[PDB]
């Protein structure tokens, strides 16, 4: 099974550095190019540099932005990647994605990890106040329902949220992270039959890698 | 540095529209040797990421929809879907590989369909809120279009705005509608000196509100 997986990702100050990993399975790592792309939130991608293959001398390019700055490298024994980020800024904060690569006179490839996001800044780590959200003991109309969870007052992003461990998709809204001072918040709403909800158990799991934190909270009624 | 033009930056069409967008190369992409122009495209729905559907500019990826068709030798390519799906909605770019990497700006497309006025639901601040004298009141506005509304809160049926955030989910993949969430945030003592607590939403689709509330001592 063809997979990428970058970690290493966070909370790093200005001037700092920080080094990103990409596991990798499911393929001859050794003949493969391997690039890193970064993009800042709401923004285009932006192509950083690959580290050819043994084929070719495991030699690496870079672009422009990154000239001097940042060094990939590949544990070959390990089979992982690395991007070491130095002299970081503001300017660096966005999601990092480490991708196979080639040579278009190949024909396959098309792989790209979930992708690690990396926030420079000064702020302090925080992790989230998780609260339930239950309908009030007001007369609630539907045969459906809808529940909620704050996740409030958190830092850096991100945080991921999901309902009885992602046994709850269908009917899952997660409204995006908003900034207030140096905290951010969300909040996710879950709508399910009135016949499932309270007779049977609605989890809100959210965890919030930068802090190391995981919170389970149940929604129950009144 | 091969710099890459996509142009329009956005579009919109409704379900089953035909829709194209162009990248544009500063240099040949077309290998000799090969005969391949080193041109792909590229897909990234909303939080997801980026997928390859297209190589070598026409060249569609295995289990790619018949819908996403490449053209285009040498500068100038055009990736074409025939008939938009809801589905669809993403931002698209392209990025060549003839010399080292690069990715065009992208285009972002947008679905439009009929109006649709939300669900609204409210929310009191939970008990374990309140214990660290904070209160926030949560209103969930779900599944509307446009995209475009409103939400006014009221205390005690007096309008409120400071302490306000919003924030909206992206288009939605299977009904083309957006939600939203309003969270209104006091502090306990504040919270406990009033009453009625409000959330109302105007929307295109009315010119009356879509009022949802609640008393802090109801039953
Ligand atoms: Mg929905
Ligand atoms: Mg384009
Ligand atoms: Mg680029
Ligand atoms: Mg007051």
């Amino acid at each position: 099974e063809v997979k990428l997986v970058e970690s290493g990702g966070g909370l790093v100050q200005s001037g700092g550095s920080l080094r990103l990993s990409c596991a990798t399975s499911g393929f001859t790592f050794t003949d493969y190019y391997m690039s890193w792309v970064r993009q800042p939130p709401g923004k285009a991608l932006e192509w950083l540099g690959f580290i050819r293959n043994k084929a070719n001398g495991y030699t690496t390019e870079y672009s422009p932005s990154v000239k001097g700055r940042f060094t990939i490298s590949r544990d070959n024994s390990q089979s992982i990647l690395y991007l070491q980020m130095n002299t970081l800024r503001a300017e660096d904060s966005a999601t990092y994605y480490c991708a196979r690569d080639h040579d278009g006179y190949y024909e396959r490839f098309s792989y790209w990890g979930q992708g690690t996001l990396v926030t420079v800044s000064a702020a302090k780590t925080t992790p989230p106040s998780v609260y339930p959200l239950a309908p009030g003991s007001a007369a609630q109309t539907n045969s459906m329902v809808t529940l909620g969870c704050l996740v409030k007052g958190y830092f850096p992003e991100p945080v991921t949220v999901t309902w009885n461990s992602g046994s709850l998709s269908s009917g899952v809204h997660t409204f995006p992270a908003v900034l207030q001072s140096d905290l951010y918040t969300l909040s996710s709403s879950v709508t399910v039959p009135s016949s499932t909800w309270p007779s049977e158990t609605v989890t809100c799991n959210v965890a919030h890698p930068a802090s190391s934190t995981k919170v389970d909270k149940k929604i129950v009624p009144r | 540095d091969i710099v890459m033009s996509q142009s329009p930056s956005s579009l919109a069409v409704s379900a089953g529209e035909k829709v194209t967008m162009s990248c544009k190369s500063s240099q040949s992409l077309l290998n000799s040797r090969t005969r391949k122009n080193y041109l792909a495209w590229y897909q990234q729905k909303p939080g997801q990421s980026p997928k390859l559907l297209i190589y070598w500019a026409s060249t569609r990826e295995s289990g790619v929809p018949d819908r996403f068709t490449g053209s285009g030798s040498g500068t100038d390519f055009t990736l074409t879907i025939t008939s938009v799906q809801a589905e669809d909605l993403a931002v698209y770019y392209c990025k060549q590989s003839y010399n080292l990497r690069t990715f065009g700006g992208g285009t972002k497309l947008e679905i439009k369909r009929a109006d649709a006025a939300p669900t609204v639901s409210i929310f009191p601040p939970s008990s374990e809120q309140l214990t660290s004298g904070g209160a926030s009141v949560v209103c969930f506005l779900n599944n509307f279009y446009p995209k475009d509304i409103n939400v006014k809160w009221k205390i005690d049926g007096s309008e409120r705005q400071n302490g306000v955030l919003n924030s909206w989910t992206d288009q939605d993949s299977k009904d083309s509608t957006y939600s939203m969430s309003s969270t209104l945030t006091l502090t306990k003592d504040e919270y406990e000196r009033h009453n009625s607590y409000t959330c109302e939403a105007t929307h295109k689709t009315s010119t009356s509100p879509i009022v949802k509330s609640f008393n802090r001592n109801e039953c």
